[PDB]
RNA sequence: GGUGAAAUUCUUGGAUUUAUUGAAGACUAACUACUGCGAAAGCAUUUGCCAAGGACGUUUUCAUUAAUCAAGAACGAAAGUUAGGGGAUCGAAGAUGAUCAGAUACCGUCGUAGUCUUAACCAUAAACUAUGCCGACUAGGGAUCGGGUGGUGUUUUGACCCACUCGGCACCUUACGAGAAAUCAAAGUCUUUGGGUUCUGGGGGGAGUAUGGUCGCAAGGCUGAAACUUAAAGGAAUUG
RNA sequence: UUGACAUUGUGAAGAGACGUUUC
RNA sequence: GAUGAUG
């Protein structure tokens, strides 16, 4: 299956009962000007590149 | 005699030769002596008049409705009883009516009826205190009283009879196909017991 | 130009229906629910299940020949919640991104005027 | 002691007030005592407004809205964090946030 | 769930879209745009017929889409298939109703709501129930924060509405009633007659639904389509 | 115990004293 | 389908979902508020009919006819009772799935009496403002409901706007005053103790029990003790 | 109680088999 | 908005 790439443009906060899940907003490389918010599992900064296995799943917040 | 509702005697005028012709109706509530009773396709909607069913509005209450046009009354002739008119089917010349039993029929619009309810209502809400008042009730109806219980008879006399105790011995529910001599008890019963709940019509 | 159907999203808790029909309502083009996309009972109403369900409706409507669909969004209603479930927005999003054009949108929950009695008793669900 | 002069409800000059059912637990509570909120939102959430504009057959289509009025009992109003325990001096305040 | 089914049947496939055709729904002449869409149906196999299923199926259509401007977008129309000529379906008015969002936006608090309804028969033997809705509006320069009306007022406003609706629906045919509904004529009559009782806002003929139709005459339908 | 249920108990107890004593009438 | 997760249950004999039409009973949404009415219980869709009521306006009329009450009387939520009708929803009992050490409970699904109406009983509630009724007097501020007066105010008799007044539902600030305190425009004008009048209480338990009357079809309602036991029960605030 | 045959004729449609026709 | 008895 295809895989799409996106670029973190902001880090919103932290979630999970124990803080191991940061929340980010991203900008897709191809077809930019589409942004999605989703959760990540390890340390992360601005300008990082994330490989998204499925593009269209916007992620919920525990608070 | 033998009838709970009162009758009414109405005398019309023979339309083919000079005489008077008397007719026995069944009185509807509010019909008094000296009243004028109009019967036809163009009579008015007052209590006592004999109109076709297709000539009255929905919700009307009629009595002595004939089930085919010309039978001279069949459907509501006991005391306090009546019939309601639900709908009309002008294409088919048919009317929908609810009967005293809760059933619904489709009967011709040309069939007739009388407007009102049968007189003598409320009769069955006064107890017969005595066995002697049931004696005289059936003295002018027919031979159906007193009633002996089959389970008190001998086995030669009834399916229920016999035994060192008074008991049926088999299910009192009897198949519809049972032959004469077998049909005692409850015939073709869909259920049995104390009826709890809604009518389930 | 455009061939129009009607899309009915019944976004309840415990499930989400996405099924399209002709403009008259009698004939159905496609019907698929969230439950037939997931294996566990608790996830039937999830946004993801609603998203997968809508992507199958779009696939089928394309080949039957419908190129646009109006929308009617519903909740259980009556004596029940009257608030859309978790997965209603996902289905509407998924139809839009599958290439199907979107016409009008309306909320068609049944509102009861004043009604028959509500479930639960006088003290409610004690939990 | 008497915790409130309003007895926790808005009833003065009446004998009875008809009941209403809560939107979570279905428990009956007089209308004048229920906690009432009017929720209004666009039919399409903020993330989806853009994609719906592209798909819109009509140009310049105004987004419809959803309207519903919600009744909460005291127990379910505390839990959902719609109202919160408040200090004595702060209980008297009536104004919204 | 996918893998939870217990029994498939109480006991111990073809593509359905190969045997359907499309038709073309056509509105009556009262509306500018005569075309409203298309619909499917099974073919006229021996034990069936297309017309026996096409007849009597109802399609709801925006009034703005029938007149040519999305300003009227908050009113809808219902049309009923009456005859199938060739490959297009002919329809006749069936009713009308607002959108739920439009109605609910009008109902704000701090004002009194007035409603009225009337059952009448047009001059061409249709029976209808017309509904009306009004509201009380704040006067300009008003300091008081609510605009309620005494029940004496509401009884008069409701009586003026009732006579305007009867008067306007009878004498006119159903087609002539439709031509009065689109320009929103009645909402202006109500405003002029209710001035001296109470000022009002959001006056609308909310919905109209048919209750009984005259015996079907083919001539009536063709008149509105030729 | 709760006042309501204590009241009930005394009622279901009087109902029994009221009938055992009816045997001697 | 249902839940926090599930199961019983319904489904290839077509369930759930969609369209068109029809029947039955109940209910009166949003508008709905520190707003209205009624002796209280209570009263919310339209219109017609029958009788009734507060406040206001009044240079009408009568002339002490009045205030409050043991006994006696009418009305009196829900549940409950007797007999017809109705019986859609919800649902004491009952039956079932789950949870659990048990779960004859909370949770899920069915479901009888009941829920609704006519006739006749019942006479109770945190029936609460836990605050009896009539009367006079004592502080500040504003908002609202009904009537009336003045402003030919201003937009088009009506709707608004400013001032004023009588009668209501209430509300904000303060302590002359009251109180054990919480708090109160009455719970003030009470050791400086007296405007008229009715009802109830005398430490906690036993006990609203036994017994005798009286009322009810019954469930029960009103009236209602003693032996004996006991040093504390209780009200409002304070620090943990 | 249910099936078949006779009482038992006459005009239309839909489908079917090797023009005639049986459901 | 899963469970959590007692000294």
């Amino acid at each position: 299956t295809p895989v799409t790439l996106a670029k973190v443009i902001k880090v919103l906060g932290r979630t999970g009962s124990r803080g191991g899940v940061t929340q980010v907003r991203v900008e897709f490389l191809e077809d930019t000007s589409r942004t999605i918010v989703r959760n990540v599992k390890g340390p992360v900064r601005e300008n990082d590149i994330l490989v998204l296995m499925e593009s269209e799943r916007e992620a919920r917040r525990l608070r | 005699s033998g009838r709970g509702a009162p009758l009414a005697k109405v005398v019309f005028r023979d339309p083919y030769k000079y005489r008077l012709r008397e007719e026995i109706f069944i009185a509807n509530e509010g019909v008094h002596t000296g009243q004028f009773i109009y019967a036809g396709k163009k009579a008015s909607l007052n209590v006592g008049n004999v109109l076709p069913l297709g000539s009255v509005p929905e919700g009307t209450i009629v009595s002595n409705v004939e089930e085919k046009p010309g039978d001279r009354g069949a459907l509501a002739r006991a005391s306090g009883n009546y019939v309601i008119i639900i709908g009309h089917n002008p294409d088919e010349n048919k009317t929908r009516v609810r009967l005293p039993s809760g059933a619904k029929k489709v009967i011709s619009s040309d069939a007739r009826g009388v407007i009102g309810v049968i007189a003598g209502g409320g009769r069955v809400d006064k107890p017969l205190l005595k066995a002697g008042r049931a004696f005289h009730k059936y003295r002018l109806k027919r031979n159906s009283w007193p009633k002996t219980r089959g389970v008190a008879m001998n086995p030669v006399d009834h399916p229920h009879g016999g035994g060192n105790h008074q008991h049926i011995g088999k299910a009192s529910t009897i198949s519809r196909g049972a032959v004469s001599g077998q049909k005692a008890g409850l015939i073709a019963a869909r259920r049995t017991g104390l009826l709890r709940g809604s009518q389930k019509t | 130009s455009q061939v129009f159907g009607v899309a009915r999203i019944y976004a309840s808790f415990n499930d989400t229906f996405v099924h399209v029909t002709d403009l008259s309502g009698k004939e159905t083009i496609a019907r698929v629910t969230g439950g037939m996309k997931v294996k566990a009972d608790r996830d039937e109403s999830s946004p993801y299940a609603a998203m997968l369900a809508a992507q199958d409706v779009a696939a089928k409507c394309k080949e039957v020949g419908i190129t646009a669909v109006h929308v009617k969004i519903r909740a259980t209603g009556g004596t029940r919640t009257k608030t859309p479930g978790p997965g209603g927005q996902a289905a509407l999003r998924a139809l839009a991104r599958s290439g199907l054009r979107i016409g009008r949108i309306e909320d068609v929950t049944p509102v009861p005027s004043d009604s028959t009695r509500k479930k639960g008793g006088r003290r409610g669900r004690r939990l | 002691p008497k915790k409130r002069a309003s007895n926790g409800r808005n009833k003065k000059g009446r004998g009875h007030v008809k009941p209403v059912r809560c939107v979570n637990c279905s428990k009956s509570i007089p209308k004048d005592k229920a906690i009432k909120r009017m929720a209004i939102r666009n039919i399409v959430e903020a993330a989806a407004v853009r994609d719906l504009s592209e798909a819109s057959v009509y140009p310049e289509y105004a987004l419809p809205k959803t309207y519903n009025k919600l009744h909460y009992c005291v127990s379910c109003a505390i839990h959902a964090r719609i109202v919160r325990v408040r200090s004595r001096e702060d209980r008297k305040n009536r104004a919204p946030p | 769930a996918v893998g939870k089914n217990k029994r498939l049947s109480k006991g111990k496939v073809v593509d359905p879209f190969t045997r359907k055709e499309w038709f073309d729904i056509k509105a009556p002449s009262t509306f500018e745009n005569r075309n409203v869409g298309k619909t499917l149906v099974n073919k006229s196999t021996g034990l069936k017929s297309a017309s026996d299923a096409l007849k009597g199926r109802v399609v709801e259509v925006c009034l703005a889409d029938l007149q040519g401007s999305e300003d009227h977008s908050f009113r809808k129309i219902k049309l009923r298939v009456d005859e199938v000529q060739g490959k297009n379906l002919l329809t006749n008015f069936h009713g009308m109703d607002f959108t739920t969002d439009k109605l609910r936006s009008m109902v704000r608090k701090w004002q009194t709501l007035i409603e009225a309804n009337v059952t009448v028969k047009t001059s061409d033997d249709y029976v209808l129930r017309i509904f009306a809705i009004a509201f009380t509006r704040k006067q300009a320069n008003q300091v008081k924060r609510h605009s309620y009306a005494q029940s004496s007022h509401i009884r008069a406003i409701r009586k003026v509405i009732s006579e305007i609706l009867t008067k306007e629906v009878q004498g006119s045919t159903l087609a002539q009633l439709t031509s009065k509904l689109i320009p929103e004529v009645i909402n202006k009559e109500i405003e002029n007659a209710t001035k001296d009782i109470f000022p009002l806002q959001n006056i609308h003929v909310r919905k109209v639904k048919l209750l009984k139709q005259p015996k079907f005459d083919v001539g009536a339908l063709m008149a509105l389509h030729g | 115990m709760r006042a309501k249920w204590r009241k009930k108990r005394t009622r279901r107890l009087k109902r029994k004293r009221r009938k055992v004593r009816a045997r001697s009438k």
